[PDB]
RNA sequence: AGAGAAAUCAAG
RNA sequence: UUGCU
RNA sequence: GCCUGUUUUUGCU
RNA sequence: GCAAAAACA
């Protein structure tokens, strides 16, 4: 659908009820970038331990 | 009439096909519109009382009335304002998924409109030659004018477009300078009486009707605000079980019949028409609707204010009068304008700007075909009607399943008076409601068990056109095969068209009698071998997709020495007079230039016999077009999304492409040289 | 989407649309609410007192208009075309034959069309006996395709001008059912010698193919010897023949012939067609026309405005019409289609032949049910093909008859129909307060001949279902 | 040759920047508008003119030509006096292209054959379906959308775009467009048009290819379960009053998509949350060379595990409730069907439960089974109407029966016991069946009889039939009803992999595992389960050993879990497969010390494939099913699988696996090749529209084979330098661990 | 003349 | 120049 | 002269 | 996307 093909479909999901995109401009721009953001989060949190 | 009427066989229904004077002349219009023009505009103002008073209502803006004003025996100009808020919330509780797909196509199809899709429309009024052009020409003009006057660049998107419209009007004074040589002024009171005016004309052959009828259209500058609301109406109907405009064809069939369920001990079917439509409603009550949905969905101010737009706009609609009413004094037929002499229009006059009439109440014209369903849909929520409801623009029908007759009797009243409450009026002589349901009609489709065929609505299109032999068969035998498909026609009425269908092409292209092209045929010995040559008919009524040539050469009626003949790709009868581009699947060089010509030599053209400046434009814009579809290829398959400008895009894929050529340096040196 | 990626990031984030201050006060000019309507109302649906749905016991009588008969407003005659028997040949030399065959003699002269045009054909034949299709003026062309006749009427009214400006107030003339509709319904359906329906045989390849085949046959032929299909032959040549000729700017004579062929080769002269000076700018517009054409019976209340001609040849007497008419491009280029009419009076037959063959589980294919109608304002049988040949001659006389009364009487007929479809089932008609179904056909009934025989056609039949 | 190509590729560039200063200074995305500015095309009404057109004395223009001579025998061919030389100036007479059938230059067959193809195709296509006979039954039309041609492979929309640029333009696509192309279609669609574009333009030629892959579904009626699945002859096979009965195999592979969707939802429900391992399985599951989720969107059947399958990728199904051979859909209802947890205990302690569903409220139901179909109006249990639609002296047992299964209306079977106590829900059901096979009296007296002779249906259950007394509330259908949904249905995951429907007041079941049944069938071709967890699923050992190593040879941190999983007795995701690849011995101790000595000497093991190879083996030999008798013996250097000859080796230097110094091949296949093409894909890392300080490569082919470490490719002129993957890991794999975590810190 | 039907054509 | 049953 | 909306059938870019 | 044709409101 909306979803564009490089975010996953998780992230995507989890992003619908975080932010009122309706009344942000660029709605659908603001929801891509902060999908962006939230991958690189988890990117570098990937794999990684300590204790 | 008594021979229409079977008793026996078949029941009158299936005869209502025989109520059609269609292969006869379509009634035209002749003369002057202004009269036609001025009744459209004076019926409004007629009907907002129960009493008629034209002055009196002359100087209302918007036409909201209290629930006692509204008339329940005539035809009712005006809403109910709380009314039509309290209807609308109704239908955003109910169909919730049509308000989520709305929310989507704001959120993600709106920002991507092209204001290109304007293009797509026809005959357009032009603010600036004041006349009809084609849709494409007074679309670039709008264009153009918006470039040099805001002095910047209009993005691709239909909200630039609307941006830039709205701030062009902010500007005192305004100029076109087209030099086709020719500068025009506008003022801001001049650009705001163009943008809206709606130039009127004659609509002619048109079928079913004893009066003729006017026809609109507005300019370039609101058509794009329009097409916003379109599409969101349009996301809207798509998604709602009461909507009949978006789906037609088998899909418009299938939804009827998924609501002809009579289960009930009573089960009426009401089928009507809306009397004086397009007429009796105000903008301001689909205003009123529109802020209500994108209010309830959470939407901010700049949507509401573009959906308003429209609306606002032709709530202050110019309609332009005709050239004159028409006046005699004995056998003389002199023409004048409204004010000149005393008339059945004068209560108009204080109304008339120039050429032009102002209209506040109404909409006079079919732009909200789909807002005027979402009208017409949001009065039938409520409690009190439990039917089953199909509107597409001013076409309705209703399926009642009641215990008692009374009952049915107090809904078909109560949908008649919620319909009354936003300006939608029932024609009484239209409307027929069968107590036991079954029987009915909807968008001229008759069912009594099942959708009947409709035969004489595919005669008008069983008539070759004036491509070529080959496209003339494949269009008229595609026509007839769809007509079967859909069932209009049926097996023998299907070959009998396909029949008459053939004699008429073998006429059409001087391929029966003794004519110049039998004779030139006779007299060198040239067998005919094809349909338009006189040959005997290879389609059949099982082989209505099936091309001719291909469908001759498998049953061996065209050999090969013809075929080489008649599918050479080198004919001098349809040779193009430019070189084209051509594909080379797994080559070292994939594009192949080099001249061509259509394979078939009986696809040719009909000589022709023998907004001016901007045909040229258009003509620089098909160059350009061409030379971009022949070094970007790419851009064949997906949208063009190649960086910087066109010179400096074609010049480095021209250069890239010299580059991988597999030719030596010397070459590609000498090549480049010469690129400017 | 670079550019808004960019902003966003950026974050100046602007509305991407916005209304200005005077572009705002335009808009509200004619409203009394603002850009985004906030009304202090509380929403809500008021009760209305609303009127009650009223039955339609009986179904409505459509009224006839009282007047002179309407005389035959047709291009042509119709059931009283006749043709003349010449040697095989072409055009030219069939003409040349009549011609130098031919005693004309004026018989019945209309003030409508002076007799003193009939040279004007004459000198036509004269023009198309050597091959010359297009000849130079005369005088009584001036006659009898109204030259300069604008002119002329201008100088007239402007001479006879008198009195203050009023509105136009036009008016149209009612006219009563004439009684040769019934005649024409009566003839137009006997038998011919000739099949008249002679088109080309689809290719059959499968069964559905050949029973496909097997029905049209059956229809060919059971309304291919008709009036019907000989007067449709007629009317479509006539058409064609003269269409061909208005593609262009002629400030002279053009003769456009009537000719068919018979199997054996002889010529058929159904007569001719002369097209005046015509400089033509839309198709819509009139251009003349002089219809010569053979009578076979004369009536004066039937062609008031033809001039009827006894024509003498190899010892046979013929009536010729030769009347004046004004005719567009886009009814010429109609009538030569009309050939699909065929279609309508088929697809009753194969409805009934295919439904009898569905309800038996097996084709027959020479089916003829007897179907009840209302013949004489009582139910008796009738058989299908008779049945089919006169739908096919009340729906050709349908399409030569076509104006706007007609299309809003067949339009509004429709709802009428289905009404007394539905109350011959036992089914109860409602109808709105004031509802008044007659209204809008009885408003299309004003003086077209056949929307009367239909109306006097729905009156005869029972209005009251028990 | 390419030469003149370039020559007037560069004179037309430089004609458009000298006949048009402007129109160029303009974006080039701008030419998504101005393409579409194709005005002086326009004509009044050619239907209108066709008559007068043909016979115009010079009605044919034409460019100018020597091959129509000036003048044929007796008539003047060609009007090349007047004006000779503007563009398409000559007038010719309309027997002219009568002249070229006869007396012209001809063409080479090949090229007459490519012009043809496409049509040819449908020609033999109408001349090879059986011609049956034909029916008339008066039918009852069912509106759907169908198929308007057939294609060559089917290909979902999105990727529609990639897979044509992937035929014609390659040196202008970037590697996620080769990815998300279907390459069987590439392939299919090059050799097809390999000769046709030699006769077509460019834009006829994506015309005739898209046309080839693409659906274009149309609105048609058609007859119930006879329905020709494509409109090219549904003229021919329908129309209204008859059908012509045709044979025609499925020919497809959607079938062993079904059965590939079934096992992986039967061994899925297996383990602890069900959907979520179904997600991560269909995202590392792919068919041929495509990922699992685009050949879900190719592939919209209307099977159950497909469906469900579809919907846990987020696409929707078009499955509909089938009971046995009637299928149901509901028209509107008050409320989801309720279901009932009616408990049926055996014991006081030991009890069996046979859950059903119910109305709650009022409904509407259509159903239709073979020819015959209708609806029912129901309240709660209560029958109110049926309307059947159904040919004459049909039995209507089965559809009644199925309609009282499906709304449990009859309860001699429902909401109480039939008799000895019920083994399951099989038992019971099949019970229920057979039972009222016999005994069709319950819906007698579920709606009584009526005097009433004009009621169709009999006592016996037959349409139409005459009897004495008749069954009430059950008419003939009075006009055609067909489900029909407006607003698009969006499907619910639930657990157990239940596929509901988002109804208002609720959800509404659609697809339910643990009763639908299906023998195992074959799976599709090219199908590659090495992704994780699901090796077992191959019948075949080969297979089923060859996807175990190529998963532990190809990723380090595989090997290193199935080690450590096989070593010291963990869990393991293949465990199953490695118990069915080794017969009974007694190996496994030694074969577990072996791999502490491998451990402890070279901790740093698991990045020689060589290494991971000797590891594997020795793994898989460890953990087979030992003997409980016979002593524990020495590991063997090679061993023989189950029922198989094949022989597997230790040093890799025969059978299953070989390991040459230029390549190790496992199963037949090089799975890894020592110099170029690592085993981890490529990264974009880039995009410019400068040519970058790189290698460009011609297209995303002939790239990935040569190896590089940079290399570049052109789109749309920008430039995009793919350079190397050097994570261990995947983005889909570090977010979902990514979000495991957060879940899990969320509930802990 | 005439065509025609709510007003036009009947050339410059 | 002119030929549809 | 020949609006808007929906659907359908061709052909061309 | 464009051009033509047709039907419906
Ligand atoms: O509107 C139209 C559209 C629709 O369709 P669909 O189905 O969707 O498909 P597609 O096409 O893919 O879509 P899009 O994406 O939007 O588009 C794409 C691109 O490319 C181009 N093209 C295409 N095609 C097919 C083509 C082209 N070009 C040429 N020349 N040819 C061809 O073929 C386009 O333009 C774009 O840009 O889509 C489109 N389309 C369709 N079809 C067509 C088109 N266009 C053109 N043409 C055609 N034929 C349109 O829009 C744009």
């Amino acid at each position: 659908t909306d979803r564009p093909d490089h975010i996953d479909s998780r992230v995507w999901e989890l992003s619908e009820t975080q932010e009122d995109w309706i009344t942000q401009v660029h709605g659908h721009v603001r929801r891509v970038v902060e999908c962006w953001k939230y991958t690189i989060c988890c990117l570098i949190s990937n794999m990684h331990t300590h204790r | 009439m008594n021979l229409f009427t079977p008793l026996s066989e078949i029941n009158p229904t299936t005869t209502q096909e025989l109520l059609y004077a269609y292969t006869g002349p379509a009634p035209v219009a002749y003369g002057t519109r202004t009269r036609a023009v001025l009744e459209n505009i004076i019926r409004p103002y007629q009907y907002f009382y129960k009493e008629p008073n034209v002055q009196r209502a002359l100087d209302i803006k918007t036409g909201c009335k209290e629930p006692e004003d509204i008339n329940v025996e005539g035809p009712s100009s005006g809403f109910h304002t709380a009314s039509v808020l309290k209807l609308a919330d109704n239908f955003f509780r109910k169909y919730r998924p049509a308000m989520e797909k709305l929310k989507y196509w704001i959120l993600v199809k709106l920002p991507k409109l092209k204001y290109a899709e304007l293009s797509k429309g026809r005959q357009t009024y032009s603010f600036i030659h004041k006349r009809n052009l084609p849709a494409p020409i007074a679309l670039e003009e709008t264009v153009e004018f918006l470039e040099q006057n805001l002095r910047r660049k209009i993005g691709p998107t239909l909200l630039s477009y609307c941006q830039a419209i709205a701030d062009v009007m902010e500007l005192d004074e305004t100029t076109y300078e087209g030099a086709r040589t020719y500068t025009i002024k506008f003022s801001r009171e001049e650009l705001w009486d163009q943008m809206r005016t709606l130039n009127t004309m004659w609509k002619h052959l048109e079928r079913g009707r004893l009066n003729r009828r006017t026809i609109a259209t507005p300019s370039m500058l609101i058509r794009g605000f329009v097409k916003i609301v379109e599409d969101a109406a349009k996301e809207i109907l798509e998604n709602v079980p009461t909507s009949g405009v978006p789906v037609g064809g088998e899909e418009k069939l299938a939804k009827l019949a998924s609501k002809q369920t009579f289960h009930t001990a009573v089960t009426g079917e009401l089928s009507g028409d809306q009397e004086k439509f397009n007429e009796c409603l105000d903008p301001d009550a689909m205003r009123l609707m529109w802020t209500v949905f994108l209010r309830k969905l959470g939407c901010p101010d700049w949507i509401m204010e573009l959906f308003n737009i429209p609306f606002m706009v032709f709530k202050s609609k110019l309609a332009d009068m005709g050239e004159g009413l028409v006046y005699t004094k004995g056998k003389l037929t002199d023409r004048k304008p409204l004010g000149e002499m005393p008339s059945e229009f004068d209560d108009l006059v204080r109304n008339v700007v120039g050429n032009s009439i102002s209209c506040r109440l109404g909409m006079f014209m079919g732009m909200y075909n789909l807002t005027s369903t979402l009208l017409a849909l949001i009065s039938i929520e409520r409690e009190e009607l439990t039917g089953s409801h199909v509107e597409s623009s001013d076409d309705f029908i209703h399926f009642f399943n009641c215990k008692t007759h009374e009952e049915m009797f107090k809904q078909a009243e109560t949908l008649r008076l919620t319909l009354k409450l936003v300006g939608i009026n029932m024609s009484p002589s239209k409307c027929i409601l069968i107590s036991p349901a079954g029987i009915g009609e909807f968008n001229s489709k008759f069912h009594h068990r099942d959708f009947v065929g409709n035969v004489a609505t595919e005669l008008p299109a069983l008539v070759p056109n004036g491509t070529n032999p080959m496209t003339d068969l494949a269009m008229g035998l595609n026509v007839i095969k769809h007509s079967v498909n859909t069932g209009q026609m049926n097996l023998c009425t299907g070959a009998l068209a396909m029949r008459i269908f053939n004699h008429a092409y073998k006429y059409a292209y001087m391929a029966l009698g003794v004519t110049r092209r039998t004779r030139f045929m006779e007299e060198n010995a040239i067998t005919p071998l094809l349909t338009n040559q006189g040959a005997s008919p290879v389609h059949s009524f099982s082989t209505m997709h099936l091309d001719e040539v291909a469908l001759r050469r498998h049953l061996g009626l065209l050999d090969e020495e013809t075929l080489r003949r008649i599918l050479n790709p080198n004919n001098p009868v349809t040779q193009k007079g430019d070189p084209s581009m051509f594909f080379r699947i797994e080559n070292k060089m994939p594009q192949i230039m080099e001249d061509y010509s259509v394979p078939s030599c009986f696809k040719y053209t009909l000589s022709r016999n023998r907004h001016k400046a901007l045909l040229n434009k258009e003509e620089r814009y098909q160059r350009v077009t061409s030379i971009i579809n022949k070094l970007f290829p790419e851009v064949l398959i997906q949208e063009a999304s190649a960086p910087g400008t066109v010179r400096e895009s074609l010049k480095r894929r021209l250069e890239l492409v010299v580059e991988r050529s597999d030719l030596d340096e010397e070459r590609k040196k000498r090549i480049l040289s010469r690129i400017f | 989407l670079t550019q808004e990626v960019v902003e966003t990031i950026s974050g100046e984030a602007k509305l991407q649309f916005s209304v200005g201050t005077t572009f705002r006060t335009l808009l509200k000019r004619d409203t009394d609410w603002d850009v985004i309507p906030t009304p202090r109302v509380e929403p809500n649906v008021p009760r209305i007192e609303g009127r009650r749905w009223t039955q339609m016991k009986k179904l409505p009588l459509l009224k006839e208009k009282e007047g002179p008969p309407s005389p035959w407003r047709a291009l042509l005659l119709g059931a009283d075309s006749e043709y003349i028997v010449c040697p095989p040949g072409t055009d030219q030399e069939a003409i040349s034959w009549i011609h130098s065959q031919s005693e004309i003699e004026c018989i019945r002269e209309s003030k409508s069309t002076p007799a003193s045009v009939i040279t004007c054909l004459t000198s036509s034949l004269q023009s198309f006996a050597e091959g010359n299709p297009v000849r130079s003026r005369i005088h009584e062309d001036i006659i009898a395709f109204g030259i300069n006749k604008k002119q002329e009427k201008k100088q007239s009214a402007s001479s006879s001008a008198s009195g203050e400006w009023k509105r136009a107030e036009y008016q149209v003339e009612e006219m009563s059912l004439p009684p040769w509709v019934e005649e024409e319904m009566v003839l137009l359906r006997s038998d011919q010698e000739d099949n008249w329906i002679e088109l080309e045989k689809n290719a059959i390849y499968t069964e559905v193919d050949g029973v496909a085949e097997g029905l049209v046959d059956k229809y060919i032929e059971i309304v291919g010897r008709t009036k019907v299909a000989s007067v449709i032959e007629k009317w479509q040549i006539a058409a064609t023949r003269t269409f061909s000729q208005l593609h262009t700017d002629r400030s002279r004579i053009t003769a456009c012939p009537i000719i068919t062929r018979d199997p054996s080769g002889n010529c058929q002269f159904w007569g001719m067609v002369l097209l005046g000076p015509h400089h033509v700018k839309r198709d819509t517009d009139n251009a003349p026309l002089l219809i010569a054409e053979i009578m076979g019976e004369d009536t004066e209340e039937k062609y008031p405005k033809h001039s009827v001609f006894s024509l003498k040849v190899e010892e046979k007497q013929f009536l010729l019409s030769l009347k004046i008419t004004s005719f567009s491009r886009n009814k010429l280029y109609t009538f030569s289609n009309i050939r699909r009419v065929l279609i309508q009076p088929a697809s009753i037959y194969s409805q009934v032949v295919l439904s009898r063959a569905a309800e038996n589980n097996s084709l027959n294919l020479e089916v003829n049910p007897e179907i009840q109608l209302y013949l004489e304002g009582a139910q008796r049988g009738m058989t299908l093909y008779q049945w089919v040949r006169m739908i096919l001659c009340l729906e050709f006389l349908m399409a030569i008859y076509n104006n706007p009364q007609m299309e809003g009487f067949l339009a509004n007929m429709r709802r009428l129909h289905m009404s007394r479809h539905a109350m011959m089932e036992r089914r109860q008609v409602f109808l709105p307060f004031g509802s008044r179904p007659e209204d809008k056909v009885n408003e299309c009934i004003i003086n077209n001949p056949i929307v009367a025989y239909l109306a006097k056609g729905w009156n005869s039949m029972p209005n009251v279902y028990y | 040759e390419s030469e003149c190509t370039l020559r007037a590729l560069v004179e037309e560039y430089n004609g458009a920047c000298k006949e048009a200063p402007k129109e160029m200074s303009k974006q080039f995305t701008d030419y998504n508008t101005f393409k579409r500015y194709t005005t002086s095309k326009k004509d009044h009404a050619p239907q209108m003119r066709l008559v007068y057109s043909v016979r115009k004395p010079w009605p044919i223009s034409m460019t100018p030509s020597k091959e129509i001579p000036l003048v044929f025998n007796g008539t003047k061919l060609k009007d090349t006096i007047l004006d000779l030389g503007e563009s398409k100036r000559t007038r010719a007479n309309i027997v002219v292209p009568d002249y070229w059938s006869k007396y012209g230059s001809q063409t080479s067959l090949e090229v007459v054959n490519a012009i043809l193809y496409a049509e040819d195709l449908k020609v033999q296509r109408f001349f090879s379906t059986e011609w049956g006979e034909i029916r008339y039954g008066r039918m009852l039309p069912f509106r759907k959308p169908v198929q308007a041609c057939p294609t060559i492979e089917e290909v979902n929309p999105a990727s529609i775009p990639h897979t044509l640029l992937q035929v014609f333009c390659p040196q202008y696509t970037t590697l996620d467009s080769k990815r998300k192309a279907h390459m069987g279609a590439v392939e299919k669609l090059k050799r097809v048009m390999e000769p046709i574009c030699k006769v077509q333009t460019q834009e006829s030629a994506v015309h005739i290819a898209r046309s080839l892959i693409d659906s274009n579904k149309k609105w048609l009626p058609t007859v119930v379960d006879h329905t020709p699945r494509t409109a090219e002859m549904a003229h021919f096979l329908c129309s209204k009053y008859h059908y012509v009965h045709t044979n025609t195999q499925d020919l497809s592979d959607t079938r062993s998509i079904d059965n590939l969707c079934g096992e992986l939802v039967k061994r899925s429900l297996k383990c602890r949350c069900p959907k979520e391992t179904l997600v991560a399985n269909l995202d590392k599951i792919t068919i041929q060379g495509r990922p699992m989720r685009e050949v879900l969107a190719d592939h919209d059947g209307e099977l159950p595990y497909l469906g469900i399958c579809r919907v846990a990728m987020g696409l929707s199904t078009h499955h509909t409730m089938k009971i046995r051979s009637t299928k149901f859909s509901i028209l509107n209802s008050d409320h989801p069907r309720i279901e009932v947890k009616k408990v049926f205990s055996l014991s006081p302690d030991v009890q069996v439960t046979i859950p059903y569903r119910r109305f709650k409220g009022k409904a509407k139901v259509y159903f239709q089974n073979d020819q015959i179909q209708g609806y029912f109006s129901c309240t709660d249990r209560q029958i109110d109407e049926i309307k059947i639609s159904a040919p004459k002296n049909a039995p209507l047992l089965e559809p009644l029966l199925d309609i009282c299964y499906y709304g449990s209306f009859i309860e001699p079977g429902f909401e109480q016991t039939f008799g000895f106590y019920p083994a399951g829900k099989r038992e019971f059901v099949d019970s229920f069946f057979m039972h009222h096979s016999k005994d069709h009296k319950a819906f007698l007296i579920h709606m009584g009889l009526d005097k009433d002779l004009s009621l169709p249906l009999s006592p016996e259950l037959n349409w139409k039939e005459p009897a004495l007394s008749k069954v009430c509330r059950v008419t003939e259908l009075d006009s055609t009803v067909q489900p029909y949904t407006s607003a698009t249905r969006e499907f619910v995951l639930g657990e157990t992999l239940n596929v509901y429907t988002q109804h208002e007041n609720g959800l509404e079941l659609l697809i339910c595992p643990t009763e639908i049944r299906s023998t195992r069938g074959p799976l599709p071709p090219g199908t590659n389960l090495s992704g994780s967890e699901f090796i077992d699923i191959y019948q075949d050992p080969f297979s089923r050993a060859k996807s175990l190593l190529k998963s532990t040879i190809l990723h380090a941190e595989r090997c290193k879990e199935f080690v450590g999983n096989m070593l010291e007795e963990y869990q393991d995701p293949a465990e199953t497969t490695v118990q069915s690849l080794v017969p009974i011995n007694t190996w496994g101790k030694s074969a577990k010390r072996k791999l502490q000595e491998e451990i402890t000497s070279d901790p740093d093991w698991h990045q020689c494939p060589r290494k991971r190879a000797k590891m594997s083996y020795l793994a898989i030999i460890a953990g087979s099913i030992q003997d409980r008798d016979k002593k524990q013996t020495n590991v063997p250097r090679a061993f023989m699988l189950r029922g198989s000859q094949i022989e597997y080796d230790m040093k890799a230097t025969r059978g299953l696996v070989v390991d040459t110094t230029n390549r190790i091949i496992v199963g037949g296949e090089t799975v890894l090749r020592e110099g170029k093409g690592g085993p981890e894909g490529y990264v974009q890392t880039g995009v410019f529209e400068e040519q970058p300080r790189c290698y460009l490569v011609d297209t995303p082919d002939h790239g990935l084979s040569m190896g590089l470490s940079r290399f570049c490719v052109h789109s749309q002129g920008r430039y995009f330098q793919y350079e190397k993957k050097i994570s261990i890991w995947e983005e889909t794999d570090n977010i979902k661990a990514t979000i495991d975590s957060q879940r899990d810190l969320k509930r802990r």
